[PDB]
């Protein structure tokens, strides 16, 4: 039996866990004190990839909620799902590395790697199988971003036959006024392309766009994105949490879905993406939902998916709903719409069909794609860092804590040189 | 004198070999407990079933099946199913971490660390039969499991029991139901290193199975239950004239001979005709004449391909049933009347009838109608170059820019057996344009 080891580093890893976590235990039909109180056998089979089944059917999770600052521990613990979690398994240093990268890579992070080492060995050791590791955690921040990618190669050290999962938050000035912002997505985007094997590309600036455009928010709060990468996050793991065609048990997902070891940043999108409270009033059917799937104001990453070729899709399809209609729909998109799909890689499209819907929805489509367009992200982060690195603005922050200025231009070669690698496989032609 | 080890590598050989082992215990009338009501009368061996179903000293009659998997959920579903205590726990081997979809897992890493007990579990199997034949290796062609650890114990089975032959009944892969995306470079990989270690291999395509049960059963969604069903019914009677009376195909050999020219050219095609619907069971019957014609239809056919464009090697019709053998020289004349088949331009003998007079059976709740007139027609020809052809055509558009390869150098594997792989397989596409060329 295999099982996944989940991380949450920082506030924003935190936070989004914290909502993820819930959702994922709302689906499992698990309350908050352990207990199953579902109606189906379905969601206890295959259980045991996130929930740490204790003695007499007590389901912890595996999470281990990671931070330099104990105000996010105190806010999870104030909610309803801090007595759902392992109270050993909380981690939180004396101050936060505040925004700096190098603060939370080099000294508090290098620190506390020790002790969170010392809580993935202690969940490790009691494992029959380990699958593979599961990082939420925000690009942005300082002890997110410089402790996770700490953290990713910690645990490429020690485990090297392991898979290694993140789903990193890329910041936005559209939602944070920090500046280092793209100091912090640069350097760990670099720890990213060479140290990890899958990668989820959340952008805060697609959030945005969707809470301001499509769900009508004046000032969308943090709760509302979260909500969008909780819905988005429950959905993209329903593959790993149930029994199915296709399965995708993380080095599956990773066999299929990344075909250069580079170009493992996938898309994913959610296609009836509602906000709080207004979900009961949407019409749910077959090919509204796979329209709604593939559209770029739907998708969850900043980026354009028609300017680009999907290498690679994984649509997972949840709730009841006739199979023969959905391969029918998805086939008919495949072969219509063949200009934005490579045809060096026969049968990119899997369909999954899951009959558990996410709580609040009947029907609901989660589709995870590496495509081609996710280098205009890049782009965009990239062109951010240079224009806040050809002037040197801040680097005194980051030389002073020990990082030679070196590493800033090769965190900017290494993802020039990704962005090159996506164009040049969306240039080529079989 | 003649004994055979089943064994089922992989998710795709372990359930088809489950399926497989029920129709066997359904056609030979064996209780689930292992124990028979009539043939126990005699209580001892060698009744043409002892090649498949060991008797032991309580009446058992355990099958020589070895079921590998290198992840535990298959062989959990066989553990819990109705044939539970047939199997013994000890030749039901499960693994811990999967191939995940892998050649190289399974070939190199993950397979090399299992390797020995599965050799344990065959020679301990071996070590009871006294007049085996050689093994019914079943597995598939996409999957990790199913090519890599299967290529491993053909290279192992090959080193270690040199005087015996060994079938296959491989799984083509399909685009209607695939688990992964790289399946083309594991079916290339494993058919390049299961070329020199198999006799006879019967590899079946869900895809002709796939569209055999929507145009028949009448199943738009057909799941893996009614492709397991129809692939038992397929290889139940593929096998029915090694595990019953002797007419034809009665040894491995036999099989090796009657349609294997070549050591490489050893693809035989399967045709199965009735094929019916459970709601349409009694709207009418089938004449012997019929049901030869459509196994020369090429729709119904174990592989998606067209035999009317390649030229016929052999034909070994297999007739189960209440079938008069006077009609059947009938139907051979009027399908020899047809010059749609071709021979090839040596002796080419003919349509190798054999006939066996025990009714088919099909499995009670299944979707497969219960016949009186049952017929197999083992074919080699050169129609299954087009299926090669069609691997290699997604093997050169997946590798024309290396994509997945380090899935596989990462895992032991080199960067120029994909190259080995393709090259052998070009030169089976010429051995069969050379035969297929006269
Ligand atoms: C276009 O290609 C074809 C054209 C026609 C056919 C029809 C097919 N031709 C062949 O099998 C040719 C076989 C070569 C020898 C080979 C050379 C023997 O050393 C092999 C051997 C076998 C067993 C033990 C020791 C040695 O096999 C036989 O003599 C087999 C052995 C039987 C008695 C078991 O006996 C027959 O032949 C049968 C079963 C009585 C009839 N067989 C046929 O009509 C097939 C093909 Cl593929
Ligand atoms: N007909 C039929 N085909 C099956 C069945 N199960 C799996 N397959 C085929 O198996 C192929 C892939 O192999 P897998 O199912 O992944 O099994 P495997 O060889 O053990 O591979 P791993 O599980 O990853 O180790 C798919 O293309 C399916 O077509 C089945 O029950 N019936
Ligand atoms: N989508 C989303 N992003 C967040 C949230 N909270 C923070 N962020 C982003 O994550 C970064 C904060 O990183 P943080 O964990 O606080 O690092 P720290 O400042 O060192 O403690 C900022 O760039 C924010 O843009 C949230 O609730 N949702």
């Amino acid at each position: 039996m295999r099982e996944i080891v989940h991380l949450q580093i920082g506030q924003c890893g935190n936070q989004i866990g914290a909502k993820f976590w819930e959702v994922i235990s709302d689906e499992h039909g698990i309350d908050i004190a352990g207990n199953y109180c579902g109606n189906a056998s379905l969601q206890l089979e295959r259980i045991n990839v996130y929930f740490n089944e204790a003695y007499s059917h007590k389901y912890v999770p595996r999470s281990i909620l990671v931070d330099l600052e104990p105000g996010t521990m105190d806010s999870v613990r104030s909610s309803k799902i801090g007595p759902l979690f392992r109270p050993d398994n909380f981690i939180h240093g004396n101050s936060g590395a505040g925004n700096n990268w190098a603060k939370g890579h080099y000294t508090e992070g290098a620190e506390l790697i020790e002790n969170v080492m010392d809580v993935v060995r202690n969940e490790c050791e009691s494992c029959d199988c380990l699958q593979g590791f599961q990082l939420i955690h925000s690009l942005g921040g300082g002890t997110g971003s410089g402790m996770g990618t700490l953290l990713i190669n910690k645990i490429r050290e020690e485990y090297p036959d392991r898979i290694m999962n993140t789903f990193s938050v890329v910041p936005s000035p559209k939602v944070s006024d920090t500046v280092v912002e793209p100091y912090n997505a640069i350097l760990s985007i670099h720890q990213l392309i060479e140290n990890t094997d899958e990668t989820f590309c959340i952008d805060n600036e697609a959030l945005y766009d969707i809470c301001f455009r499509t769900l009508k928010l004046t000032n969308p709060t943090y709760g509302d994105l979260n909500h969008l990468v909780s819905l988005t996050m429950s959905g993209v793991t329903t593959s790993l949490r149930f029994p199915g065609q296709l399965n995708a048990d993380l080095r599956k997902l990773a066999v299929n879905m990344v075909p250069f070891p580079r170009l493992h940043f996938f898309m994913p999108g959610f296609a009836p993406l509602t906000a709080r409270g207004s979900q009961q009033y949407r019409a749910l059917s077959v090919p509204e939902l796979t329209q709604q799937m593939f559209d770029a104001r739907n998708m969850m990453a900043a980026c354009d998916p028609r300017r680009g070729r999907y290498l690679t899709v994984a649509c997972i399809f949840r709730g009841r709903m006739s199979t023969r209609e959905v391969d029918e729909q998805l086939l008919s998109v495949q072969t219509k719409n063949s200009s934005y799909f490579v045809e060096w890689i026969p049968n990119n499209v899997k369909v999954a069909v899951c009959d558990i819907p996410p709580r609040g929805l009947k029907m609901a489509a989660t589709f995870i794609g590496n495509n081609t367009a996710i280098q205009e992200l890049f782009i965009r982060v990239s062109e951010q860092f240079s224009a806040m690195f050809r002037r040197k603005a801040f680097l005194h922050w980051y030389t002073g804590e020990g990082m030679d200025e070196m590493e800033f231009s090769e965190a900017e070669g290494n993802t020039n040189d990704l962005v090159s690698e996506y164009q040049q496989y969306q240039d080529a032609t079989a | 004198m003649r004994e055979c080890i089943s064994i089922h590598v992989g998710q795709a050989g372990v359930q088809i070999g489950n399926a497989c082992w029920e129709l066997y215990c359904l056609e030979h009338g064996i209780q689930p407990d292992g124990q028979m009501p009539s043939d126990k009368t005699i209580g001892g061996g060698d009744d043409s079933f002892n090649t498949f179903f060991s008797e032991t000293g309580a009446g058992k009659h355990v099958p020589r099946a070895v079921f590998v998997d290198l992840e535990p959920t298959v062989i959990d579903e066989v553990r819990t199913g109705t044939y539970r205590q047939l199997f013994h726990p000890e030749q039901l081997i499960t693994g811990k971490e999967d191939a995940a979809n892998n050649y190289a897992r399974g070939h190199y890493t993950i397979g090399k660390e299992i390797i020995d007990l599965v050799l344990d579990r065959i020679r301990k199997l071996a070590d009871q039969c006294t007049g085996l034949q050689g093994f019914l290796v079943f597995h598939s062609f996409g999957g990790g499991t199913g090519s890599g650890f299967t290529s491993l114990l053909m290279e192992r089975l090959s080193v270690d029991y040199g005087k015996k032959s060994k079938l296959e009944f491989s799984i083509y892969p399909a685009p209607q139901v695939s688990t992964a995306v790289v399946e083309p470079y594991n079916s290339i990989l494993t058919t390049h290193t299961t070329l020199e270690h198999s006799d006879c291999a019967f590899m079946v395509d869900n895809e002709a199975i796939y569209d055999i049960c929507r145009r028949n059963l009448d199943i738009e969604r057909p799941t893996y239950t009614n492709l397991n069903r129809l692939i038992g019914q397929i290889v139940s009677s593929i096998t029915a004239s090694l595990r019953f009376d002797g007419a034809l195909n009665v040894d491995l050999t036999e099989f090796q001979t009657n349609l294997v020219p070549y050591p490489r050219i050893h693809f035989p095609l399967a045709t199965y005709a009735p094929v019916i619907s459970a709601e349409k069971a009694y709207h009418e019957q089938l004449s012997v004449a019929e049901i030869t014609n459509a196994c020369f239809e090429p729709a119904n056919q174990m592989v998606k391909c067209d035999p009317r464009h390649g030229k016929y090697m052999a034909c070994c019709l297999l007739y189960r049933g209440d079938v008069v053998p006077k009609d059947v020289n009938a139907a051979i004349a009027t399908i020899k009347t047809k010059r749609t088949i071709q021979f090839v331009d040596w002796c080419p003998t003919g349509f190798k009838v054999g006939i066996n007079y025990q009714p088919p059976t099909v499995v009670p709740g299944g979707d497969l109608a219960k016949v009186q007139r049952a017929v197999c027609m083992l074919s080699n020809t050169t129609a299954i170059a087009e299926a090669w052809a069609r691997l290699d055509h997604k093997f050169d558009l997946m590798y024309a820019k290396r994509a997945f390869v380090h899935w596989y150098v990462g895992e032991g594997m080199e960067e120029g057996e994909f190259s080995e792989a393709r090259e052998d397989m070009a030169a089976l596409e010429k051995d069969y344009e050379e035969v297929g060329v006269d």
